[PDB]
């Protein structure tokens, strides 16, 4: 039951994730 | 499956489409058909909504 599918120290790597009204 | 079988049992290819839509947006649209742009005049504009 999939509903979605997407394909494309030294570092500093931020990231910020979010959910807003889906 | 051979040619000379009759129409009912001659073979069908079948596509089946269901579409369905969840509590979630939608990425599978129609196409957006656009006009041509005008610069320079006093237009009404819309740009991606």
């Amino acid at each position: 039951n999939c509903t979605f599918e997407y394909v494309s120290f030294k570092n500093l790597r931020e990231f910020v994730f979010k959910n807003i009204d889906g | 499956f051979q040619p000379t079988n009759g129409v009912g049992y001659q073979p069908y290819r079948v596509v089946v489409l269901s579409f369905e839509l969840l509590h979630a947006p939608a990425t599978v649209c129609g196409p957006k058909k656009s006009t041509n742009l005008v610069k320079n005049k006093c237009v009404n504009f819309n740009f991606n909504g």
